[PDB]
RNA sequence: GGAGAAGGGUUCCAUGUGAACAGCAGUUGAACAUGGGUCAGUCGGUCCUGAGAGAUGGGCGAGCGCCGUUCCGAAGGGACGGGCGAUGGCCUCCGUUGCCCUCGGCCGAUCGAAAGGGAGUCGGGUUCAGAUCCCCGAAUCCGGAGUGGCGGAGAUGGGCGCCGCGAGGCGUCCAGUGCGGUAACGCGACCGAUCCCGGAGAAGCCGGCGGGAGCCCCGGGGAGAGUUCUCUUUUCUUUGUGAAGGGCAGGGCGCCCUGGAAUGGGUUCGCCCCGAGAGAGGGGCCCGUGCCUUGGAAAGCGUCGCGGUUCCGGCGGCGUCCGGUGAGCUCUCGCUGGCCCUUGAAAAUCCGGGGGAGAGGGUGUAAAUCUCGCGCCGGGCCGUACCCAUAUCCGCAGCAGGUCUCCAAGGUGAACAGCCUCUGGCAUGUUGGAACAAUGUAGGUAAGGGAAGUCGGCAAGCCGGAUCCGUAACUUCGGGAUAAGGAUUGGCUCUAAGGGCUGGGUCGGUCGCGGCCGGCGCCUAGCAGCCGACUUAGAACUGGUGCGGACCAGGGGAAUCCGACUGU
RNA sequence: AUGCCUGGGCAGGGCGAAGCCAGAGGAAACUCUGGUGGAGGUCCGUAGCGGUCCUGACGUGCAAAUCGGUCGUCCGACCUG
């Protein structure tokens, strides 16, 4: 609450588009423009390049992830279920 | 990134086991697929994400993407941005398999047709509001003259 | 004519309140002033660091303080560095005196221990 | 063009079959010895006047040694 | 101050119509058309962003 | 103002006439009549493909034809290596053609951009009108090169047995498709096919910073010059070098070697980086459009003086010099970020790499040179004048309309705003003279009242820049907001604050003011000298209260209805 | 009029979103102050694009739709070959 009270990133939109829409898009913007930690090099340089495309500055590795977040909950659940099914099948 | 398509694509290079050459295919990237990763395809392929294998081999409850509607059509179902199909049951007789489409319908398909394990990468696009006529214009400029 | 007017402006003429049409930032942007100030202060700081006037830690602290616009010009920074060096010298002198006293006491105690061992 | 630092290379160039009119420029301590060839105009720079005068007559075949003025 | 013109019939400032200023022995500024900037070859590995 | 694209098509240049046209005139013209004028391997078409168009195969259709561009095709007529046969040329040696074996993906014939991709030329001079095209002088690209025109690289190593004092000579065995550096990589070359891999070509918009150049600015030297009734070491103009090579500054590196860091450090305007190797040292690579040099002072320019009645592209003396600055403008190069539910071209063409199918002569030679330096020959066809717009184009016309771009000085000023000026351009826009009646069109000023006018404050006027204060209801908390409302603004003379570069290693010894050696002072509270851009604040004095003095330049507040807004 | 391909262009200022630095308070959660930063289908405004009002000029006109002042927008659903 240094410069703005309760808008933060959506301060660029001004008074337009409605309060609820700006509040809804605030979390999406924060997740989209956040830099994540790459689980290949250990550095916090994972940045979103395009929709579902995440790139590491150091590793130079591109990872196919979510649209606005590096990992979606559905993808993690599917990965866990696939690992469980593989362990049940191959044994 | 393919213009007009939310889901990202992945370039995978194989080697043709008939001539000395490197074949290249353009698959639909699944969640968790990264560069410099080995991806396998075949009847004996293991059950990992981004690994295409026939639905008959895969056990029930498996989440798949780019499912083949017919055996050999090279992927037609559940391939938009984050959609996926789920295998429900297998029928050893008559070589049939039941799959649930993202629309909620259940369809019977042959067990020979293949599918890619996992969900399509880039899901959750529809959550973010467009907030502008300009962003809608830019979105539809790469698809059609229909906005 | 314009050369004479420019000389008058150099001494300072026709530059009052009633002969300025642009804003203060338009006439002289604040970003350029900050850039010049930062470059001058950092240049002096690394001159002092390269001349062994200050060590690595004082240089880093003063660099972070310069980035926080603590010092408005070169003279203020120089005087603050003088005060820091004086305080550090006083603290180091007291610490050196204490260390010498502790070393003397420990050596005397060790000498007495050796004497006790020798006498048995 | 190409500049030559050694007088022997200049003499070798001046005796080429494709050599042409060789002009001498008296540039007031910047004496030049220019040999016209098929591709390049090789120039020799001699700072000494006596060396230039000695090298003036060194041309074997007697080309167009016409001086520049 | 001398002002100069294009020396060719292409008047549009396109990629192929890039020039630079040069001073001739005639003591006049003219336009010299420059070649495009080349690029070093990139590594065949495709992971290194720098050029060879 | 100087040049182009589309379009125009002789309107361009010289001479002549004034019949007709240029809404007056004309000795003038874009009118009329005679002639003249457009010079290319390097500037573009030509080559490539894009959006797309369009044959064959195939299908349809009564039919002219249509559908479709890979789809219901025996779709490549090419190539290397080997064999045979034939001719030609000193049938030695090679070329050509025919046959046989062998090898072979492409992806649809073809067209499609004078602003996309696309190797390679500049300087001076020159016409009445053309010149990166003509002449002069310097280069460069592509193709050919057989008999290879030359040199150079594959190159002239060792061992053994002899001869000779030795240099060296003879015979024999072989090696020899290069060399250097730990490394990045470098050296003028430095065999190689079918095949495979990769790169370049080949990429969006915006912000910030840094380097280089052009222009502008300041302090001077010259040369020519306006003023000089008073002053002004005066003000005005000029004061340089091409492409292509070599060398060196200057930038960038996500390149390498030593080493391992918390007392975390380095560092930018911002960022950012570091045990997946940061600071500190030593190297390497890329761009070098910048500086020196060949080109190149011979030429160009400014001056002063002449040859020649004339023609005459001439002859000569001089100079073309030394420095500093700037969030300054433009171009370009390079880093660094921000935005996309937007990710921002294809092909022609060129190159590098992985392999070793094959070749070579055998110990002085050869096969090879993605040819190392020179040397020889050729580059065909088309366009090239001029206007490019208040008169060469489209609007019936020399029509206040419309029509795509590049170059961009000084002052004031935030400014590419408005106003004045320099280089350059012109005659006021299809005519002039004489008066200043009414109505007009376009500007203004008006005592007192201040919307009483009118459907309606229509029109006009009021406010307006900058600095210092202050700023309400409401609210989606982002705004409202320059809310509203106040004070100042000139000129002159000062004061204060905001920076860079260099300098001490002084003493003694030694060597030729400088270099080396040892301990000293280590300015570690820093000072001395020399330079330079503009600013901010304060103070005094002063003018008939004038001062954003011209120009630029928001009138506000309280409410109702509608549409969220931006946009059409 | 619309879609696609290939090119070109858009002075000078105001407001000040993320992110970052320094200081102060706190037991923590964290909160204030001063800076840096330059985002916005943001604002004033020129070129460009368009055409609200004067229902001005003209209305056998410059013009079979032009002209003057005043205007809307002017980094994006922008303008243009
Ligand atoms: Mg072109
Ligand atoms: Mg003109
Ligand atoms: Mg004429
Ligand atoms: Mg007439
Ligand atoms: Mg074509
Ligand atoms: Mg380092
Ligand atoms: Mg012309
Ligand atoms: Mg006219
Ligand atoms: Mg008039
Ligand atoms: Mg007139
Ligand atoms: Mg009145
Ligand atoms: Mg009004
Ligand atoms: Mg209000
Ligand atoms: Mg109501
Ligand atoms: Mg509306
Ligand atoms: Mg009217
Ligand atoms: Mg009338
Ligand atoms: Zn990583």
């Amino acid at each position: 609450a240094k410069r703005t009270k309760k808008v933060g990133i959506v301060g660029k939109y001004g008074t337009r588009y409605g309060a609820s829409l700006r509040k809804m898009v605030k979390k999406i913007e924060i997740s989209q423009h956040a830099k994540y930690t790459c689980s290949f090099c250990g550095k916090t340089k994972m940045k979103r390049r395009a929709v579902g495309i995440w790139h590491c500055g150091s590793c130079m590795k591109t990872v196919a992830g979510g649209a606005w977040t590096y990992n979606t909950t559905s993808a993690v659940t599917v990965k866990s279920a696939i690992r469980r099914l593989k362990e049940l099948k191959d044994q | 990134h393919d213009p007009g398509r939310g889901a990202p694509l992945a370039k995978v290079v194989f080697r043709d086991p008939y001539r000395f050459k490197k074949r290249t295919e353009l698959f639909i990237a699944a969640e968790g697929i990264h560069t410099g990763q080995f991806v396998y395809c075949g009847k004996k392929a293991q059950l990992n994400i981004g690994n295409v294998l026939p639905v008959g081999t895969m056990p029930e409850g498996t989440i798949v993407c780019c499912l083949e509607e017919k055996p050999g059509d090279r992927g037609k179902l559940a391939r938009a941005s984050g959609n996926y199909a789920t295998v429900i049951s297998h029928n050893p007789e008559t070589k049939k398999t039941r799959v649930k489409l993202p629309s909620g319908s259940k369809k019977v398909i042959s067990s020979a047709n293949r599918a890619v394990v996992g969900v399509v990468a880039g899901g959750g696009r529809i959550d973010k509001p467009i907030l502008k006529a300009g962003r809608a214009y830019h979105k539809y400029k790469a698809k059609r003259n229909c906005w | 004519r314009c050369r004479k007017n420019t000389l008058a402006r150099r001494k300072g003429r026709h530059m009052g309140i009633g002969k300025r049409k642009g804003t203060a930032n338009a006439r002289m942007p604040e970003k350029v002033t900050w850039m010049r100030r930062m470059r001058i202060l950092r240049r002096l700081l690394r001159r002092y660091r390269e001349s062994k006037k200050i060590d690595r830690h004082m240089y880093h602290s003063l660099y972070l303080k310069v980035k926080g616009n603590v010092f408005k010009n070169k003279r203020i920074l120089m005087e603050h560095i003088h005060k820091l060096k004086a305080d550090k010298a006083r603290k180091k002198l007291l610490a050196d005196q204490a260390e010498a006293r502790r070393s003397k006491t420990k050596e005397a105690r060790k000498r007495r221990e050796e004497r006790l061992q020798a006498k048995k | 063009p190409r500049k030559i630092e050694e007088i022997k290379d200049f003499l070798l160039t001046a005796r080429r079959k494709d050599a042409k009119s060789v002009k001498i420029k008296k540039n007031k301590d910047n004496v030049k010895f220019k040999v016209r060839c098929s591709r390049y105009l090789y120039t020799l720079v001699i700072t000494d006047k006596e060396k230039a005068e000695k090298l003036k007559q060194s041309l074997p075949p007697g080309l167009a040694v016409k001086e520049l003025k | 101050v001398q002002r100069l013109t294009y020396r060719r019939r292409l008047s549009y400032n396109t990629a192929s119509n890039k020039t630079r200023l040069s001073r001739t022995p005639g003591n006049r500024i003219v336009y010299l058309y420059t070649k495009k900037v080349g690029k070093a070859p990139k590594s065949a590995c495709g992971v290194c962003p720098g050029r060879l």
